[PDB]
């Protein structure tokens, strides 16, 4: 487990600095002699924006990961899919809310699920010249191992279908399969 | 230090005007085909 | 110590700036003094002369770009009359 | 043998006043560099990842002997512009081996030729080229510290010099001012991370530094963050000067203003020498143990400029209409996948960082060489458009819009071609070169794990596909502009032409038109072989490709 | 829906913001040398933190995001 | 590669030749028979090939 | 930007730097050698030694960037 | 059919063919016609040095494969411990 | 007008701007309540209902040489 609600708060802090820091440039590439206080004045809604989303996208997280006492890719995207529609609720348009939400959804799952390269990559550690020789003369498998994942019907009817199918029937229908004769002589 | 033809962003919106979009209002244009009559 | 407080002021110089390019070349200067001050530092608490001549070398390198850069500097005032950024 | 031709070349510099002799002195540097060429050549017969040199201070590999021949070739193409006039008088009656080698042709050609144009009176010129290809050289072969330092402003300092060389020009000294005054804030950071390297290990040698990296890759009183957080610091430095974003601002300024020839040298000649000094940094500083140092690794600047690098590059470059402002973030994008490349450190990325970088440099090569022919084809071509009256500058830079190529299909078809040919290389389709090259690198990224960078390398050329259709769609989909000088062929205008044999014997005359003033040979012949490099690679990549191979191999050699 | 939502929610609607968004960026370069070393320091910290605070790389990718949200934004 | 080879093995003999104090250097004689073993090896190696493959042709 | 850079910055001082910057004061304790004292250089002298022999490529490199200097100014300022 | 000699003989010629074509000048006057054995010829020289180039990376790429099996084997051998 | 001559039309400018809305419809398209609604119908609901009900069936019936006393029922 995890608190969302304290976590939250570290992800506002950690997005809402650096939009501080945006509100300072923009303050400092100001024409107008306006001052040192228009950091909240001016570019004050700006690091508001960045704390609220951040802090929205490491609630939302955390939450999701307390919901489903899980902790797998699609976490991060429905705190991205809030994330983007906080971005999204200080325009005020409803698909703008919607858009941007996907957007950030989409693109902090994409990078959750593949693991980006942006701070490390998972090492294998292990003979890369094994790993590729046996995916790549991995030609034959035994056939279980294919049916527990395609299945059974659809053209794939390994010897003994009939009569597993002969007991699934009657497992559902209640009906024994007797299919008849043609031939009147028997 | 550069000259506005070569860096302004005025010489850009004039190249790719706002306008080369078209943004009616349901007021101006209900059926959403240009004000078509 | 002494040495990164001087490189804060020298970086500073570009954030306190908007229109005085001159300044600029002097925020360069601040910077590369305090870094060679740093060296200095280091390689008498080091006992290495090694590191006596890459400030030397530095020192020679920064007076070489400082006479570069105001060449250039006039090349541009001549054609222009300011060193003013209309800000 | 480079330091030699730059004292030499100094010494009659110095004594001559006469700006007739740049087009000479130029010739001598092309004569200079194909010496470099073979010297570096005869260099080249031994196995090993290093052998240290001048007491330690500099080095030499297999790789850095490829990469100084690489450089040298690259800049005696790039010479050919300040050492042939750019038009010359063909005529069929001049043709022949016995013609060109025992006859001569007498005309007036200062006005043809452009004799006096401002890129054939700068004697200066081939020399200052000299002292930016020594900085680069030099850079490559560094061993040390100190050498690093001294290398990189020695090749940045004559790339200011090169920016304000034209003098006369607002345009020129204006870029040459920006370029020295961000670029001495990026030397700044590179001194900064030297320095700190030095108070930290109390060792200029990067040997040195790579064997105590070694021993902190294990798996407390001096744990050695100081090594990431110094290269991060001067990998910034690099990074500026590459023109990475997001230190990418000041290219597009500084390419447009400076003059297109420049520009070509400026442009092309840096990446080459950064880059491949990167890669051996890159390569000895690896993290192999997961452990706390690769967690803050210096080389995620790289990834995450690359990053940066192509987004900028792509969607900034939609709403660009002059053409070398394209260009510089034409070459932003492509910088983020010669980075992506580099940061993936495996034998495979490196292949695609080794191949990537040459076939792009040949690429940007033969863009900024037809820009310039067709700028001096419209020699013979008036228009009346109000927008081109207003270019400032126009002698430096003869074509500064897109616009201006606007039917130029139907002014040269073959040239059109080229050009063609070239912009759809860096958009990556197949067959050409170009998408060789991103195939490599997107195998590689997707082979060690970089998918999302893979997926967003991808979405963004389908971006940087648009601009690049958008000058394909100019040249062809459109009529010109431009019209022929009704002067130049106005049915009563000949000049005259005498040719004579080695005896200065008359042997016939001729009347000749503006019909017969082409494009000249050197500048033709090189788009034409690039060209067909870009088109025919298909049928030629075994030991071009194979060079690649070695080449990692050693450096990965266990 | 084709001669619609598709366009919106495909090429022409991508043609609208991606212009507005390649026009916005380019509002930047101002060619003012004093900017451009601001921007080059702005950088550089930012380099420094994510690397420095072993920042987690999910508000890196929301950082850019934000920004291409507000570079959405004129003005 | 993990280990690696000096690019500049003659650095072990760097050092002022000034000022010496007695025992301030230490002893390389170990590194000196490492390298020394380096190129008796190699020079082997040319000799088992050059020798030894030259004599089919 | 000043407790940005200042806090990254200061982190990286080696502590020979740092070790007399912001009760239990620590002191710094030097005795002589004779062996190290025959012939001491002064440290122009002991620059001297090592700059034109042991370390000339950088003398060489940095001639190149004095006269790349020399001949770069005069050609961008003065009329031929 | 990649065979380096025609090919490279092939593509002088159509270095010579483009030139002419860039230039706007005929492809075909008698007196230029020196020029396609010309650059053809030189394109034949270009190729047989490609060709001794391939011959040396082609034993590189030998020897540097069995020293990568002669390295896997002893490691091998090594862990039989 | 289009390359070749062609044969003369009472070229009708009534339907001639009709032809022209049809080609420049897409450049107004709106997001409304209608037009999403409608969007999603069509792009969401009826394609998932189709992959649902395909997904349900899949494999479920066989009728290869199926006699009296079987089941077309395969699941
Ligand atoms: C991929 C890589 C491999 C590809 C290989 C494929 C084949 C390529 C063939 C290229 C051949 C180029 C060539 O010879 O041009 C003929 C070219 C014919 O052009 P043209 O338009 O018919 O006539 C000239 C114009 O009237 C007026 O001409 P112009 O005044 O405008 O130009 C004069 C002349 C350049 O000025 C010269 O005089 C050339 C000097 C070259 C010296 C080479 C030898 C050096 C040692 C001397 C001893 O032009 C050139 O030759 C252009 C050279 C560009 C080369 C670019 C290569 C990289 C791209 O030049 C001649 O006039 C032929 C006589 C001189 C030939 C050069 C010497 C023999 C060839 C040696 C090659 C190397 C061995
Ligand atoms: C469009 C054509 C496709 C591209 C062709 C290039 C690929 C094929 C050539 C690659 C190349 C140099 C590359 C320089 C160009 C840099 C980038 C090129 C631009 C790429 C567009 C790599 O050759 C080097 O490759 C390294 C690894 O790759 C090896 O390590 C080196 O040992 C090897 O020499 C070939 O160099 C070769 O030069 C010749 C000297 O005539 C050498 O022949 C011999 O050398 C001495 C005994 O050996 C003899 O004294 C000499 O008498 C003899 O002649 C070769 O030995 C070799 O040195
Ligand atoms: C692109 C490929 C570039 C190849 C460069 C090259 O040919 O160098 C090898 C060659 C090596 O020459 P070489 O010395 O080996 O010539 C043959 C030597 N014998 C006779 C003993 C076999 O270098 C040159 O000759 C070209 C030097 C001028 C380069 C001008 C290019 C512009
Ligand atoms: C590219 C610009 C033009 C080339 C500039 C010269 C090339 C510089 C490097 C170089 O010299 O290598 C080429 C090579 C270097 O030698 P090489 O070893 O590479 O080529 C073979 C050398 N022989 C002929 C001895 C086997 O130069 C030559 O070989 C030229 C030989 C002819 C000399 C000039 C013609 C005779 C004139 C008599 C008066
Ligand atoms: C995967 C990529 C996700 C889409 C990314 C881009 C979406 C976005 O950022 O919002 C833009 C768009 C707003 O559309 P709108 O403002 O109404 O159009 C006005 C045109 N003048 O937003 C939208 O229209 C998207 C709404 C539907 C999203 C469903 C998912
Ligand atoms: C695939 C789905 C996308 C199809 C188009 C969806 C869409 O709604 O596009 C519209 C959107 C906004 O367009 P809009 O600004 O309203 O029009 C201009 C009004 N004057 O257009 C946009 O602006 C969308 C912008 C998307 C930019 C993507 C950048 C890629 C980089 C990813 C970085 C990942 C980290
Ligand atoms: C990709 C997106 C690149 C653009 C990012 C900056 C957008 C945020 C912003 O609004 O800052 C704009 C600032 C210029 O200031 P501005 O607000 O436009 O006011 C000018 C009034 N004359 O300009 C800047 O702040 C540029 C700062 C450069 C640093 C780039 C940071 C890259 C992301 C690091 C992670």
């Amino acid at each position: 487990p995890k608190d969302a609600v304290h976590l939250g708060l570290k992800g506002a802090a950690v997005v809402g600095g650096i939009g501080l820091l945006f509100a300072a440039v923009r303050t400092s590439l100001a024409r107008k002699n306006v001052g040192p206080w228009a950091i909240f004045t001016r570019n004050g809604k700006l690091a508001a924006t960045f704390a609220a989303v951040g802090g929205a996208y490491d609630f939302t997280r955390a939450a999701a990961a307390n919901l489903r006492e899980k902790e797998d890719w699609v976490n991060n995207g429905i705190g991205g899919l809030f994330a983007g529609a906080t971005m999204g609720l200080t325009t005020g348009r409803i698909p703008r809310v919607l858009g941007f939400a996907a957007l950030t959804g989409v693109v902090l799952a994409t990078a959750e699920y593949a693991g980006s390269g942006l701070r490390g990559v998972f090492k294998r550690d292990v003979d890369e010249y094994e790993r590729k020789e046996f995916l790549r003369k991995n030609r034959r498998r035994p056939i279980e191992e294919t049916l527990a994942e395609i299945g059974e019907g659809r053209g794939i009817k390994p010897p003994g279908y009939y009569e597993r199918r002969a007991q699934r029937l009657k497992e559902k229908y209640g009906v024994d399969i007797n299919p008849v004769c043609a031939d009147p002589d028997q | 230090f550069l000259p506005e033809a070569m860096v302004g962003r005025s010489k850009i919106d004039e190249k790719y005007p706002d306008s080369d979009y078209p943004t009616l209002t349901d007021k101006e244009d209900p059926d959403m085909n240009g004000g078509y009559i | 110590n002494i040495t990164l407080i001087l490189f804060l002021i020298g970086i500073l110089g570009f954030v306190l700036n908007r229109k005085n390019i001159i300044l600029m070349l002097i925020s360069i200067e601040i910077m590369l003094l305090s870094i060679t001050f740093l060296i200095l530092l280091s390689s008498l608490n080091m006992d290495d002369i090694i590191g006596q001549t890459y400030a030397i070398y530095i020192i020679v390198v920064a007076g070489a770009e400082s006479a570069i850069g105001l060449g250039i500097l006039v090349a541009f005032y001549r054609l222009r009359g300011s060193i003013a950024i209309e800000y | 043998m480079i330091m030699i031709s730059i004292l030499s070349l100094l010494l009659s510099t110095s004594v001559t006043l006469r700006r007739d002799m740049s087009i000479l002195f130029n010739r001598i540097s092309i004569i200079a560099l194909a010496y470099c060429i073979l010297h570096d050549t005869m260099s080249l017969s031994f196995i090993s990842k290093g052998i240290g040199l001048h007491g330690g201070l500099l080095h030499i590999t297999n790789l850095t002997q490829i990469f100084h021949i690489f450089i040298f070739i690259i800049s005696i193409l790039i010479l050919q512009l300040t050492s042939f006039y750019p038009r010359k008088v063909w005529i069929p009656e001049y043709s022949s081996l016995k013609d060109i080698f025992f006859n001569k042709i007498l005309y007036y050609r200062t006005k043809i030729i452009n004799k006096m144009g401002e890129h054939m009176k700068i004697i200066e010129y081939p020399l200052i080229l000299l002292f930016v290809i020594s900085g680069a050289v030099f850079l490559i072969s560094t061993n040390d510290l100190v050498s690093i330092f001294l290398s990189i402003e020695l090749q940045s300092y004559g790339l200011y010099l090169l920016s304000t060389i034209y003098r006369n020009s607002e345009l020129s000294t204006t870029g040459g001012l920006i370029y020295f005054l961000l670029g001495g804030l990026s030397s700044c950071f590179i001194l900064l991370g030297t320095s700190l390297l030095y108070v930290n290990s109390g060792t200029t040698s990067l040997d040195g530094l790579y064997i105590l990296n070694s021993i902190s890759d294990v798996n407390s009183w001096y744990k050695p963050y100081y090594l990431n957080f110094s290269l991060l610091i001067f990998s910034i430095g690099f990074l500026f000067k590459v023109s990475a974003a997001p230190f990418h601002f000041w290219s597009p300024d500084v390419y447009d203003a400076i003059p297109t020839i420049v520009t070509t040298f400026v442009a092309i000649i840096a990446k080459i020498s950064i880059f491949i000094f990167l890669l051996e940094l890159v390569y000895y500083t690896n993290s192999n143990a997961n452990s706390y140092l690769s967690e803050f690794s210096w080389t995620y600047a790289l990834l995450i400029s690359s990053l940066l690098s192509l987004i900028i590059g792509t969607v900034v470059g939609l709403t660009q209409f002059r053409i070398k402002r394209l260009l510089a973030y034409s070459t932003i994008s492509h910088v983020g996948f010669i980075l992506l490349a580099l940061s993936v450190s495996s034998i495979e990325s490196t292949q695609a960082f080794i191949f990537y970088l040459i076939q792009y440099s040949i690429s940007n090569l033969n863009a900024f060489f037809i820009l310039i022919t067709i700028g001096f084809s419209l020699y013979g071509y008036v228009t009346n458009n109000k927008e081109y009256k207003s270019l400032l500058d126009k002698n430096n830079s003869p074509i500064q819009l897109i616009s201006q190529l606007k039917g130029y299909f139907y002014i040269n078809p073959l040239l059109s071609l080229s050009l063609a040919i070239t912009i759809f290389s860096f958009v990556g389709v197949p067959p050409l070169v170009g998408f060789f090259a991103k195939q490599m690198v997107l195998s590689a990224a997707l082979d060690n794990g970089y998918i999302f960078l893979s997926l967003i390398a991808i979405i963004t050329s389908v971006i940087g596909a648009v601009y690049y259709l958008n000058v394909i769609k100019e040249i062809f989909f459109y009529s010109p502009e431009h019209e022929v000088n009704p002067v130049l062929n106005e049915s009563d205008s000949n000049f005259s032409l005498r040719i004579l044999n080695e005896k200065n014997v008359l042997i016939r005359s001729v009347l000749l038109k503006g019909r017969n003033i082409f494009i000249s040979s050197p500048f033709s012949i090189t788009i034409s072989i690039i060209t067909n490099v870009i088109l025919l690679f298909i049928f030629m990549n075994k030991e071009w490709l194979s060079m690649g191979t070695i080449l990692v191999q050693i450096l990965f050699s266990a | 829906l084709d001669k619609g939502s598709i366009e919106l929610f495909g090429p022409y609607g991508l043609e609208r913001g991606l212009v507005k968004l390649s026009k916005n960026i380019s509002s930047l370069s101002t060619s003012h040398v004093t900017t451009y070393a601001l921007y080059i320091l702005v950088g550089f910290i930012l380099y420094l933190i994510y690397n420095n605070l072993l920042l987690d790389y999910s508000y890196l990718l929301l950082i850019i995001i934000l920004l291409l949200l507000l570079m959405m934004i004129g003005e | 590669s993990r280990h690696i080879e000096l690019k500049y093995p003659e650095v072990f003999s760097h050092g002022s030749p000034f000022n010496v104090p007695a025992g301030f250097y230490p002893n390389l004689d170990h590194v000196i028979e490492h390298y020394r073993k380096q190129h008796l090896e190699e020079e082997e190696r040319k000799a088992k090939k050059l020798a030894a493959a030259a004599a089919a042709a | 930007v000043g407790i940005i850079i200042s806090s990254f910055l200061f982190k990286m001082l080696p502590y020979g730097v740092i070790i007399s910057n912001q009760k239990n004061d620590l002191f710094f304790i030097t005795s002589k050698i004779w062996d190290g004292a025959l012939a001491e250089n002064n440290h122009i002298s002991s620059i001297g030694n090592i700059m034109y022999t042991n370390y000339n490529v950088w003398l060489i490199l940095a001639s190149f960037i004095l006269l790349l200097a020399m001949v770069g100014a005069i050609v961008i300022t003065i009329k031929p | 059919m990649v065979n380096r000699i025609l090919f490279w003989t092939g593509f002088g010629l159509a270095v010579r063919f483009w030139q002419l074509g860039i230039e706007m000048r005929p492809f075909f006057n008698r007196k230029s016609l020196w020029a396609y054995p010309l650059f053809g010829g030189v394109g034949a020289s270009f190729g047989y040095w490609l060709q001794s180039i391939d011959e040396k990376q082609t034993k590189m790429l030998e020897e540097r494969k069995q020293a990568i099996l002669e390295k896997r084997a002893r490691r091998a051998q090594r862990q039989a411990e | 007008m289009a390359g070749l001559q062609h044969y003369k039309i009472a070229m009708d400018p009534a339907l001639v701007r009709l032809g022209s809305m049809i080609s420049n419809r897409y450049k107004y398209f709106r997001w409304t309540k209608r037009t999403a609604l409608v969007s999603f119908m069509y792009v969401v609901v009826v394609p998932s209902t189709i992959g649902y009900l395909a997904y349900k069936t899949d494999g479920l019936w066989d009728l290869r040489a199926k006699r009296r006393g079987d089941l077309i029922s395969e699941r």
